[PDB]
């Protein structure tokens, strides 16, 4: 259709004040003291979250080059989300005194692209030195700072996680889901557990618990669907023979292998038990595998050209207790040989680095805390639906913290890093002026964070930021308590990965948004 | 000592003061942070930033303040700025009178726009 089109001046008039309505929205939400956006919802009752990049992908404005500058500063809160899962209204924070800083010195009459080299010139200078300025989180104490601090200074969150990450390991998955009572409540699962229950009620032999108990049984992975008995007498005959029970993972059972099977198990024959496979195609092959791994045994498959009836007792592995419910089958204490079990999930990781998606990297995580680790999960307890929602986003900025803080490590929070970075880059020069203004524009913009933090609580960011300046170490401000001491012993820690990103992201964005002339848009 | 710093004073001694009733307190608050709103515009107007040289004011102590003229500290008296007692305390107590009497108005009544 017909076009709309500014020139200079007054289309970066416009574009700075759709940026400064999205980040004054954002950035109300920010420290310990922030407060909380209520976001209409067309389907359902409002939403109530202190969450930055929540309350950034709902802002449109009626305006078009507002609209314009708003949906260009919102990239910086979705790609902090994407990379580090926290940390996004800080992002946001540092790219609003980027993009007003470079416009006023734009307006002097600066070159923007020598500006924009500038402040590439300066962050790269500042992740070196964060990089530089960080100290190893491993420690059970330290993860549970930094979970406390990321659930807005949330005790029992940080404990809770930091048990989680003990009890499952390094090679675990975590996952949050919604409670029942008013308690978060943390059940971890050990050994191997697939959402496949038994296939006829009627094997069940405890029906106290309804669950199906079968001690040192056998296992046998049968990759094909199986409707005809014909097949299985063999290893029938054979385990009947041995003695002790069998299970059956197949693809299914249809009605008259398993009426043959439940007429057998009743009548004290067999002990028998049948389960689906888990899993629709080619992951449900690479989990039969790793199944046959685990208990020693080999997967009857017509690919490879093996047919069930000639199966033997080799081709059946082992357990020590398999627990079949009625949604869950759980295989504890499997016998195998380490070897294998290690280079399998050395394979899976192989594959892990090869991955593009998070869905694919997520299912092979939960696969080598299958096989390696364990699984953990954390229900999280809520009066109302509401609350539970917020919680729950609490939670999970919680966990993605800690993550971050053990892959990287930890650095002084309350903006007190930044400063000390910007503190140490003040001798840094660039080819002419104006790169050199551009400097200075991110080293100013550096101490935006602190600042904001200061004034949701009430109190005077400049008066506090000279203090901080005039200070060294891990000299910092305590927001919540107003006092002034050391961040890492009062234990304010923040991950270096979540401000390394956050600089980066704000930087890429506003150095681009520093050089527009001419914006072209829709008529109204 | 003149630049509005003896209301900054005033304000500063009587931080601990207290009514009684949560509504008195409020009364309280709005009339002491309301001391300090002449050097912050005197500050505001020379083109500093007032929270910096309020708290550096605040800091110091007797006729300890802030040269407008000059953008530089010292003791208000050897910098020859000086008010009389009878201003300031004038206008406090006409700002507070004013305020009261508008605090507790009910009804207005004028002339219809015609
Ligand atoms: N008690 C405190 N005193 C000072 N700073 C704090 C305190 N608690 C948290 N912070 C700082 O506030 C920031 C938390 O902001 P937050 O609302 O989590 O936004 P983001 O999405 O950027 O993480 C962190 O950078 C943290 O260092
Ligand atoms: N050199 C100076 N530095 C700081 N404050 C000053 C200086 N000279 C005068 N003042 C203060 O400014 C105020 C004068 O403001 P003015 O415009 O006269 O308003 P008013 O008519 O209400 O007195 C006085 O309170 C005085 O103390
Ligand atoms: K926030
Ligand atoms: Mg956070």
């Amino acid at each position: 259709a017909a076009k709309d089109v500014k020139f200079g001046n007054d289309a970066r008039v416009k574009m700075l004040r759709g940026v400064n309505v999205l980040a004054d929205a954002v950035k109300v939400t920010l420290g310990p003291k922030g407060r909380n956006v209520v976001l209409d919802k067309s389907f359902g009752a409002p939403t109530i979250t202190k969450d930055g990049v929540s309350v950034a992908r709902e802002i449109e404005l009626e305006d078009k080059f507002e609209n314009m500058g708003a949906q260009m500063v919102k990239e910086v809160a979705s790609k902090a989300n994407d990379a580090a899962g926290d940390g996004t209204t800080t992002a946001t924070v540092l790219a609003q005194a980027i993009i007003t800083e470079g416009l006023k010195a734009v307006a002097a009459g600066m070159n923007p692209m020598d500006l924009k080299r500038g402040i590439d010139k300066a962050v790269t200078a500042a992740v070196e030195e964060l990089k530089a300025l960080s100290v190893p989180c491993s420690d059970s104490k330290a993860i549970a700072q930094v979970g406390t601090i990321s659930a807005n200074s949330d005790e029992t969150v940080g404990k809770l996680i930091a048990e989680a990450m003990d009890k499952v390991g390094k090679e675990g998955v975590i996952t949050v889901e919604d409670g029942t009572g008013l308690q978060d409540e943390l059940d971890v699962v050990e050994g191997m557990q697939f959402d496949r229950g038994y296939l006829s009620p009627y094997f069940i032999n405890k029906p106290e618990t309804g669950a199906v108990e079968l001690e040192s049984p056998f296992i046998l992975l049968a990759d094909k669907k199986i409707s005809n008995i014909r097949e299985m007498l063999p290893v029938l005959e054979a385990v009947a023979k041995a003695g002790k029970p069998l299970l059956i993972i197949a693809e299914d059972v249809e009605g008259e292998a398993l009426a043959t099977l439940v007429v057998n198990t009743m009548r004290g024959i067999v002990k028998v038990a049948a389960v689906k496979a888990p899993g629709f195609g080619d992951r449900r092959k690479a989990m039969l595998q790793d199944i046959a791994t685990l208990t020693g045994g080999t997967v009857i498959s017509e690919e490879i050209g093996m047919e069930l009836e000639k199966a033997t007792l080799e081709d059946l592995g082992q357990a020590k207790r398999v627990v079949i419910n009625k949604d869950t089958t759980t295989i504890i204490d499997g016998v195998g040989e380490e070897a294998a079990i290690q280079g399998r999930v050395a394979q899976i990781r192989q594959q892990i680095e090869e991955a593009t998606s998070d869905y694919d990297r997520e299912k092979l995580q939960e696969r080598v805390a299958k096989l390696a680790g364990g699984v953990a999960v954390i229900k999280v307890g809520a009066a109302t639906e509401v609350e539970m929602k917020e919680k729950k986003a609490r939670v999970e900025d919680a966990l993605h913290a800690t993550r971050a803080a053990v892959e990287e490590g930890v650095v002084a929070g309350g903006g007190v890093a930044l400063i000390r970075v910007a503190s140490k880059l003040a001798d840094l020069r660039g080819q002419n002026e104006d790169q050199n203004v551009g400097i200075k524009v991110a080293l100013r913009a550096m101490e935006a964070p602190l600042r904001q933090i200061v004034l949701n609580c009430g109190e005077e960011p400049s008066v506090v930021a000279n203090t901080v300046k005039g200070g060294d170490g891990n000299y910092g401000y305590n927001a919540a308590t107003e006092e002034y001491g050391n961040m890492i012993d009062m234990g304010i820690l923040d991950p270096t990965k979540v401000t390394r990103s956050a600089l980066q992201y704000a930087a890429s964005v506003a150095g681009l948004m520093i050089t527009t002339e001419c914006m072209v848009t829709d008529l109204p | 000592a003149g630049g509005g710093v003896a209301l900054i004073r005033v304000a500063s001694k009587l931080a601990d003061l207290r009514g009684q009733n949560e509504d008195q307190n409020v009364g309280i608050k709005v009339a002491l942070r309301a001391m300090e709103a002449p050097l912050r515009q005197i500050v505001l107007n020379c083109g500093e930033e007032p929270s910096v040289v309020a708290n550096t004011v605040k800091g110091g102590d007797g006729n300890y303040g802030y040269n407008a003229a000059t953008e530089e500290y010292g003791n208000m008296i050897d910098m020859g700025i000086l008010d009389p007692t009878k201003v300031t305390r004038s206008a406090l107590q006409y700002a507070a009178s004013v305020a009261g009497l508008m605090i507790t108005t009910e009804c207005m009544v004028t002339d219809l726009p015609k």
